[PDB]
């Protein structure tokens, strides 16, 4: 949780890339065939749409899992000693 | 972006014909073509030229137009947070 990731599609020969914030292509994210995402805080979706010759395949969804976040780690209460 | 097209020839009319035959004219040796018409069309066009007496003269050689795609962005990254 807090750092960057990146996606990575397959490899199609002769392809284009498109990635999509959300179902139904409605905005564009990025063009390249492995982007990276900044900032990820929790689970989030990308949309793949690979397109050859003009014609697109089935959207493919992928998912980010984002670890949880970590406990802070347990000390005693303030102490004190004597020389 | 507009396809335009044009001779030297001296006439009354001028015939232009579009590579799938369709079959237009003008009253002037220029001729324009709007992206959103039916002659908008890559290939070879040619032109015959309409003298005062309703002659026409043999078909010119043809002049081969090439109307190309938009290319994508290609999205630029750039390389993180700079100190």
């Amino acid at each position: 949780t807090g750092t960057d990731a990146s996606l990575s599609a397959g490899t199609v020969s002769g392809a284009s890339y498109a990635w999509y914030t959300d179902a139904g292509t409605s905005n564009q994210f990025s063009t390249l065939q492995n982007p990276t995402v900044n900032n990820l805080t929790n689970d989030s979706t990308f949309y793949l749409l690979v397109t050859v010759n003009g014609c697109p395949s089935a959207l493919d969804s992928t998912t980010v899992v984002v670890y949880p976040l970590t406990p802070s780690p347990s000390l005693p209460a303030d102490f004190a000693v004597c020389e | 972006a507009d396809l335009v097209m044009s001779t030297s020839a001296v006439g009354n009319s001028y015939i232009w014909r579009a590579p799938n035959g369709a079959d237009t004219t003008t009253a002037s040796s220029t001729l324009t073509i709007v992206p959103t018409s039916s002659l908008y069309q890559s290939g070879n066009w040619t032109l015959s030229v309409v003298n005062a007496a309703g002659c026409v003269s043999p078909a010119s050689i043809a002049s081969a137009v090439e109307i190309n795609s938009i290319p994508s962005t290609a999205s630029a990254g750039n390389n993180g947070p700079v100190c």
